[PDB]
C-alpha cells in the first residue's frame, strides 16, 4: 500500500506543478493559475473570467474539498463496490470448506 | 446531404429462477432426504441466478 | 502510430496580462513571455516569438483586479 500511495502522491504532485505535459513528453513547469486558465479555455470560457474572480474560485475549490472529507467520515455505502468484492471472495472460500 | 442511420443494441435478457428440489426430485420424499446430503449446491446456484 | 514529441525546453518568466493604458490585455492563443529584453507572445508547444499587437490580444476591464499585472506597450499597426 505504501508503494501505491507513493505513486498517487507523485501523480498529484506532477499535476499540481506541471499540468498536462508530463503524460505527453517531459514535465514543463507552469503556475497553477495559468494552468487553470488554459483549462477554462478548454471548456469554452475566456481567460479573464478566471482572472478577475480567481479568489471565489479558490474558495469554492477549498469548500468542495472540505465537504468531501466531511462526507467520508460519515456512514457506509460510499465505498460499496469495493467491500462487496471482498465479501464475495471470502464467501466462496467458506463454501469450499463446508462442502 | 443529411443522412439518418439506425443502430440496434441489446441491453438486458430474461430473468430466470429454478426450484432445485422440484427439478431434481419432484414430489418424492425419499429423494428429498437423499438430496439433503448434497448440501450447498442449490444455495450456491440460486445465489448465482439472483 | 506516429507522434509528435516536444524536445528541448527553455525557461522564461511570464505574466497573466499586461496593462497598457488603464486596460488589461489578455492573449488570444498563447502566453506572454519575457525574452530577456522584450515581452513577446508565443504558442505553448513551439517557441516562436511574436510581437504583441492589437490583433492577437483582447481587452477586458481595468488594471486593478488581476494579480500579476505588468506594464508594457501594445503595438498598433494604425
Ligand atoms: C531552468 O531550466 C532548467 C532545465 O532546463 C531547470 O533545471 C531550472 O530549474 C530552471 N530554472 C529555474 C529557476 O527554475
Ligand atoms: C531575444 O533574446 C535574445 C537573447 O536573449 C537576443 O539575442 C534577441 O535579440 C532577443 N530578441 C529581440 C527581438 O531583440
Amino acid at each position: 500500500d505504501d508503494m501505491i500511495a507513493a505513486y498517487t502522491a507523485a501523480l498529484v504532485s506532477g499535476t499540481a506543478t506541471a499540468g498536462w505535459t508530463f503524460g505527453a513528453g517531459a514535465a514543463l513547469q507552469i503556475p497553477f493559475a495559468m494552468q487553470m486558465a488554459y483549462r477554462f479555455n478548454g471548456i469554452g470560457v475566456t481567460q479573464n473570467v478566471l482572472y478577475e474572480n480567481q479568489k471565489q474560485i479558490a474558495n469554492q475549490f477549498n469548500k468542495a474539498i472540505s465537504q468531501i472529507q466531511e462526507s467520508l467520515t460519515t456512514t457506509s455505502t460510499a465505498l460499496g463496490k469495493l467491500q462487496d468484492v471482498v465479501n464475495q471472495n471470502a464467501q466462496a472460500l467458506n463454501t469450499l470448506v463446508k462442502q | 446531404s443529411i443522412s439518418i442511420t439506425t443502430e440496434v443494441m441489446p441491453v438486458s435478457m430474461a430473468k430466470t429462477s429454478v426450484d432445485c428440489n422440484m427439478y431434481i426430485c419432484g414430489d418424492s420424499t425419499e429423494c428429498a432426504n437423499l438430496l439433503l446430503q448434497y448440501g450447498s449446491f442449490c444455495t450456491q446456484l440460486n445465489r448465482a441466478l439472483s | 502510430h506516429v507522434t509528435y514529441v516536444p524536445s528541448q525546453e527553455r525557461n522564461f518568466t511570464t505574466a497573466p496580462a499586461i496593462c497598457h493604458e488603464g486596460k488589461a490585455y489578455f492573449p488570444r492563443e498563447g502566453v506572454f513571455v519575457f525574452n530577456g529584453t522584450s515581452w513577446f507572445i508565443t504558442q505553448r508547444n513551439f517557441f516562436s516569438p511574436q510581437i504583441i499587437t492589437t490583433d492577437n490580444t483582447f481587452v477586458s476591464g481595468n488594471c486593478d483586479v488581476v494579480i500579476g499585472i505588468i506594464n508594457n506597450t501594445v503595438y498598433d499597426p494604425l
